[PDB]
């Protein structure tokens, strides 16, 4: 029972699942049959949902909040989830590399920006 | 044996002040295992398996404790 | 082996406090920097004083390995004399940590020698 | 025997100093229930058999530690 | 003299468990204090297990208490 | 030994003081935090104060009840 | 003789209790000083909980005094 | 030798004293994997070789302050 | 005489247990205070006020418990 | 004075007993300081002033319980 | 001697108080380990040195304390 | 001799107490640097020297009241 809805598609929808481990800001938390009540930021981490027995579909989301409501109900809003199989490596070292040249090299928010984009690229690059 | 018998009296009531550290450690478990429960679905199994295993470490401090008390 | 182990921890505890001292002296001794305030050289419990505490950790965990391994004398006529399956049990777990511990101690002597030779250069 | 009753007075004495962990045992598991069955879910059930018998078996060494006080 | 003189030292000594006693009654109110205020623990529910649990917490100070004040 | 043992029994006894003085400050500290969390001012959370602080100050009224007979009478 | 040197003793002993006083002042103003940054309970509100809880949590450490210096 | 048989008996209890390190140790490293298990999936294996470690290493002291105490009795 | 002397060292000994309350009392006002600040925004006054009395008021367990042992020896 | 040189030695040992106090109190400032410069960003000067000052009047109850223990032998 | 023989045995007792800091001092340092290495992702190395040389510096307040209890007996 | 060789075996198990808070120091301060090191990323000095220096400070009590206890028996 989760509600994976994004601002693009519907992955969950229906109440049709088992478990689910989401990266949460805290730790790496996974949903049960009937979580409790702990609506927390989730970071840029893998969303994998286990579909009882080993169909569990690994999504990458970017960034949320995975709520849960008190009557056996996970809603995992993101911006973006994509599946593990739909990023190149060779793509990917671009724009991490891009990002650690431009940081502490100017001024404003152009500083700021490229700490954020190159943690969030090691991350998903380290679980291939 | 005057000397003899005052020691042994003593030896059972300073051999008693060992089940602080088991008295709470029987509660350190049940606090975990009571708050732990209400996330679902760790009741009847997953944490099922440590609460028992984990009160049988805890508890061997006051029970070999308390043999060397009743037996001076 | 009680003996050799206290006089060869003493001698490596010695090379750590003379080469904290040849590199103080051609580029000054910064240390500790401070915040507006004093009371720092009578708390002089570590760079020198260290060495006699970190040194004397491998001989003490000697002597409190053995007495581990040497009590099965005092176990032995009890279970020849419930059941003696207890006894076999129990002493091969400590014969277990007690092998496992040589790394961690070991581990313990890479890692206070790598933070002195670091403050040194600094 | 004038020593024999000095230690007898004694033992109950310092054999009584391990009701800091008997009692302090009790409301610790109290503490973690009464915070959780606030939110999610009730106090009828789950946590209910927990609090029951969690405060049972840290009770048992006041009444053991008790036993060797009175009969010195 | 020297069983007069145990019988004061029988209950002072003993007098020690009272910190068990006494922080248990004040750890059992703070949790439920705490969680009163996250709407809506008042009438009942959780006031049935605060009386009840200071209770059980109270019972080992009133039986440390009678062995001492028996000499 | 019956006069010197009275003075000691005043002193041993005192060691109880230690749960009735952190007592008052535990049920203090979860009252002071709950209270700013929007609004359990007026009852609610300051009655409970006042008569759960008479629980937790028991212990040390009827610890100190020993402590002073043994020195008069 | 036995009444001049139980004086000392009355009043060393007694002197345990400081840790009670000394530590509640410290976590009535753990609390206070964590709470007050959470907008915006400055004057009164918690101010008055802080100054009439501390004065409660002292009177531990003034009554265990009285019964030292008075021996002493 | 009455002042050999009477420092024998206090020495087994007052080693004993060292059973409150020993039983609290393997209480706390049992509630903190039991409230990490339930996060999910920290069960099989993983984080169960740092909890069975860690238990052993907490009772080195319990075994270690009992040797002392029964070699003296 | 021989009595009282043995007792004036003894007495400067057991009253100095007061220390663990008023040592630790001053690192746990710091403690919430440091950790605090960086929380935005409790720096200039507002809370430094509290955490400067606070420690005076902490640390009058151990100045008072010292004065019965320095008199008496 | 062979009452108060038994008493002498005996002072110096069990005026330590404030040791446990002044020593975590040195890890509780510390471990408030680490885990709080890790929240962005407590680092330069706000939170590294309080330190150094909480560290040294934590440590004044152990500088001070030691000086009646040196005074006595 | 009857009493060098008698505070001989009350030292190596006496000083085996030390344990409750140097056994309780290895549970601490597991129970952080072991919850943070679930919230994602240090587990080989990185928090996994941290326990095995902060666990050898608690346990050298329970060796040193040891030592002197069986120097008096022995 | 008699009164005075039985209080220095005495004094130096007594004043082994001390080791409670200097050993349970170790692990206070380095249970915070463990779970603070998991929020990426607290590695290479910051969070480093300050569990170094801290560990000094609190390892300075039980150096200290060790050698009163070694000094009555030698």
């Amino acid at each position: 029972k989760v509600s994976l809805v994004a601002p693009h598609q519907a992955i969950f929808t229906n109440k049709e699942v088992s478990q689910v481990n989401l990266p949460a800001s805290s730790g790496e938390m996974g949903v049960l049959a009937n979580h409790v009540p702990t609506v927390e930021e989730l970071a840029p981490g893998v969303v994998e949902v286990i579909e009882s027995s080993g169909t569990a579909s690994k999504y990458f989301v970017s960034g949320g909040f995975a709520s849960i409501l008190p009557g056996s109900k996970l809603s995992i809003s993101t911006v973006e989830a994509h599946p593990l199989d739909a990023f190149s490596s060779e793509n990917i070292k671009s724009l991490l590399a891009e990002a650690q040249k431009n940081a502490s090299s100017a001024d404003e928010t152009v500083a700021a920006e490229a700490a954020i984009e190159i943690e969030v690229l090691e991350a998903l690059q380290a679980a291939v | 044996m005057q000397l003899v018998l005052a020691a042994k009296y003593i030896g059972a009531a300073i051999a008693t002040i060992g089940l602080t550290g088991a008295g709470i450690g029987i509660a350190i478990v049940f606090a975990a295992l009571i708050n732990g429960t209400s996330r679902n679905p760790s009741l009847r199994n997953t944490l099922f398996p440590f609460a028992i295993l984990g009160f049988a470490l805890s508890e061997a401090t006051g029970l070999f404790c308390l043999m060397i008390s009743f037996l001076l | 082996i009680y003996i050799i182990g206290i006089s060869v921890s003493l001698w490596i505890g010695l090379t750590i406090l003379g080469l904290f001292l040849n590199k103080a002296v051609f580029f000054s001794l910064f240390v500790p920097s401070g915040t507006p305030l004093p009371l720092v050289p009578v708390l002089v419990l570590i760079e020198l004083l260290s060495y006699t505490a970190r040194a004397i950790s491998l001989g003490l965990r000697l002597a409190a390995n053995t007495l581990s391994g040497h009590l099965l004398m005092s176990i032995l006529g009890n279970l020849v004399k419930i059941f003696g399956l207890i006894p076999l049990a129990g002493i091969f777990a400590i014969v277990i940590l007690e092998f496992a511990i040589a790394c961690i101690q070991a581990y313990v002597f890479a890692i206070l020698t790598s933070s002195y030779l670091k403050d040194s250069i600094y």
